[PDB]
């Protein structure tokens, strides 16, 4: 997901903008649905919710914005057990030895002949919670097991969180209903005003411990793989207390991550460090928020952001819709001179000339040095110590950069993965002069729709995620709703599009029809005020009522 | 009782229109049912446990979770004595929304003839309870956590004898 918000400071109209471009699956559970809805009086919110949830997840009012993005904080912890060394279905607390609870499910289970059989199965659980095995990382052996408490299991209040949201009137109100309820299960917040404040949360349920705790309670080794792992055969190492918080063992709202201010905050699933460069986020828990280098899509946002000059609708909307491989600008220069220090190597010409060629984005005529590119890329990744400008922590906005090719080693590993790349790219059954819209679609019905964009781990702003179906590759998830909103003096204008259109049934009149939009990069209004929704000459209106 | 007034705009975007949250959800429920039917209700099979029921096991869900793994998990985390502490947790104002989604729901499957829904007659799209909204929520609630170790809990079993 990305997101950004503007404030008076920054933008051309000195009023609050935000830009909302998570991205979500395009089917299933997470599939986003746009509405509006009114108890008049008191209730007046637009945007999109997930199926079944009776309330607007990301969206806007008369005089707010906000959305989400995924944030890099811990929601559960592991807890490494140490086994009762006579009895691997007891574990040990302080050096007493307790049994694991057992707890049956039954499931029906339809055969080859039809008929319905009862499986039944087992989920063993300690006081933490249940136990799981990743083979060859987190096994149960005679030693040790491992169970996980998460900690949105006790978060009954992110129902009424949404609905909380859904009434805010401007950033410092939706900052208090938020920080209030403690409802927020593994996302962060970024909003706008029409007053012109911007702001950014990392308000979320995230378990709490004692900054003293840390150091303890870490499974070391674990840790620096990133899990959020602890000593579980030690009562100390139980989630912290705080009466400040909203629910027991989480992290007190005061100690999470807020950033308000009137130029920019933005966010694409970095930690909090870098929400906005000149006033850096630090000195939070490492469950909360470290300092991490920024992935490319942050760090494209921040390489338009940061400087004088004023943000208009029109730019925001334009880093999405340019659809730029930001991750080329830091690998493609050196790339290009090592193509021109080859020219005699057959091998290389088709793809060097592609590369060469090359727009630089993933839109639908975006010709085939994409691909060239991604695969490229693919073994860049593998590679140890190619990067010219390695990350620098005190350049984190501009590192790393470069291919270091002045090192002979370098050279030839870098020279390897491109000629490795161009035969699988030419090994691959696509047609020569195919560009990008031709490869990538969403199938609707047996139609294909082309779909501009590419992997957000290439710093494409515009998130695509696809997979090899057949003869293409097959749209799965990535931008979804897209909302950009302002505040002129009438009321908030809100421009956008759901990419995957309303309705997941082929039988709709509205199962494609925004996807032809998206293809074509076409946003459109989102219509909210009493006049707006009577000036659509599509409108169709029902009434509905029955008993209780 | 329960009433809505729905205007839509184009593409099919509904403006809901109550005086009340029961109302409010009622209005969501039929709008969101008219897109979207079929979706939630293989959704909510997936939350209560029972796509290996359905579908059998060589299946998977649409987090291409397999459907008998997938099930397991389900009827662990959504078990009765879950739901009914999340349900006696909630606000009146969320009872209602979720009280008038489901019966939303319910209605256009009552009246729907398949204009906009293309699995009417399976046997796994049924009236929905508020149970099943609570069941697709946790879902959502653990995404960040469990949900992530579905098949990591499921495979948890204590060793034999083995060296």
């Amino acid at each position: 997901s990305n997101a950004i918000a503007v404030g008076s400071e920054r933008s051309a109209d000195g009023k609050g903008m935000l830009l909302a471009n998570p991205h979500f699956p395009w089917n299933g559970a997470m599939r986003f649905y746009q509405m509006h809805l009114t108890i008049p009086g008191r209730l007046d919110v637009m945007g999109a919710s997930l199926p079944g949830l009776p309330v607007v997840n990301i969206g806007f009012s008369r005089h707010l914005a906000w959305t989400h993005t995924v944030d890099t904080s811990s929601h559960f912890t592991l807890y490494r057990l140490a086994l009762d060394p006579k009895d691997p279905r007891r574990y040990l607390v302080d050096g007493r030895s307790l049994p694991l609870e057992e707890k049956s499910v039954a499931i029906e289970v339809r055969g080859a002949d039809g008929k319905l059989s009862r499986v039944e199965h087992k989920v063993y659980q300690s006081i933490y919670g249940p136990l799981v095995v990743w083979p060859g990382k987190l096994d149960w052996n005679r030693s040790e097991a491992y169970a996980l408490r998460d900690a949105n299991l006790e978060n009954t209040r992110v129902l009424q969180q949404w609905y909380s949201i859904n009434q805010a009137s401007d950033v410092a109100d939706l900052r208090r209903r938020v920080e209030a309820l403690q409802g927020i299960p593994w996302v962060n917040t970024l909003a706008a005003d029409e007053q012109g404040n911007a702001l950014y949360m990392n308000q979320s349920v995230v378990p709490y411990l004692k900054p003293e705790l840390i150091p303890a309670c870490a499974i070391p080794q674990l840790v620096a793989e990133g899990l959020p792992a602890l000593q579980g055969q030690d009562s100390r190492c139980a989630w912290s207390r705080d009466p400040a918080a909203a629910q027991a063992g989480i992290t007190p709202a005061a100690q999470l991550p807020v950033l308000l201010r009137r130029d920019f905050v933005q966010n694409s699933n970095d930690s909090a460090w870098l929400t906005n460069p000149a006033s850096p986020l630090q000195g939070f828990s490492p469950l909360v928020s470290q300092e991490k280098p920024i992935g490319p899509r942050a760090r494209y946002a921040l390489s338009r952001l940061q400087g004088k000059q004023p943000l208009e609708a029109k730019t925001l909307e334009e880093m999405v819709t340019a659809n730029h491989v930001f991750s080329a600008d830091q690998v493609l220069p050196d790339l290009l001179r090592l193509c021109r220090d080859n020219q005699g190597e057959k091998s290389l010409a088709r793809a060097c000339a592609a590369l060469a060629q090359w727009d630089r984005g993933a839109n639908l005529d975006s010709g085939s040095g994409f691909v060239y590119f991604q695969r490229f890329m693919q073994r860049f990744a593998e590679l140890d110590g190619a990067w010219k400008e390695p990350f620098d922590a005190q350049r984190p906005l501009d590192t790393p950069q470069g291919i270091a090719l002045d090192r002979p080693q370098v050279a030839t590993q870098v020279r390897q993965a491109l000629a490795d790349a161009a035969a699988e790219v030419e090994k691959s059954g696509i047609p020569d002069g195919a560009r990008w819209g031709d490869l990538q679609v969403s199938t609707r019905g047996q139609e294909r729709i082309a779909i501009p964009g590419g992997d957000g781990h290439f710093g494409v702003y515009n998130a695509i995620q696809s997979v090899r179906k057949g003869d293409h590759l097959e749209v799965v998830g990535g931008t979804s709703y897209i909302q950009l909103v302002t505040f002129p003096e009438e009321g908030p204008k809100a421009r956008g599009l759901l990419a995957f259109s309303q309705s997941s049934d082929p039988r709709s009149p509205h199962y494609r029809d925004q996807t032809e939009l998206f293809s074509r990069q076409q946003w459109q209004t989102l219509p909210f005020s009493d006049r707006q929704i009577d000036a659509d000459p599509q409108l169709q209106r029902l009434s509905i009522r029955e008993a209780a | 009782g329960l009433a809505a007034d729905i205007r839509w705009t184009a593409y099919g975007v509904p403006h809901i229109r109550a005086k009340d949250e029961r109302g409010l959800g009622y209005g969501i429920g039929y709008a969101y049912a008219r897109d979207n039917a079929c979706l939630l209700a293989e959704e909510i099979v997936t939350a209560r446990g029972e796509r290996a029921r359905y579908f059998g096991s060589e299946g998977k869900s649409s987090a291409e979770l397999d459907n008998l793994p997938s099930d397991i998990f389900y009827a662990w985390l959504n078990q009765p004595e879950a739901l009914q502490a999340f349900w006696q947790a909630q606000t009146p104002a969320v009872r209602q929304l979720l009280e008038g989604y489901a019966a939303g729901f319910n209605r256009f499957l009552r009246e729907a003839d398949g204009k906009t829904t293309s699995c009417l007659g399976q046997p796994w799209l049924r009236a929905i309870a508020t149970d099943d909204l609570l069941r697709l929520t946790r879902r959502l609630l653990v995404e960040g956590g469990v949900g992530q170790f579905a098949d990591a809990l499921v495979a948890a079993a204590p060793p034999g004898a083995e060296k």
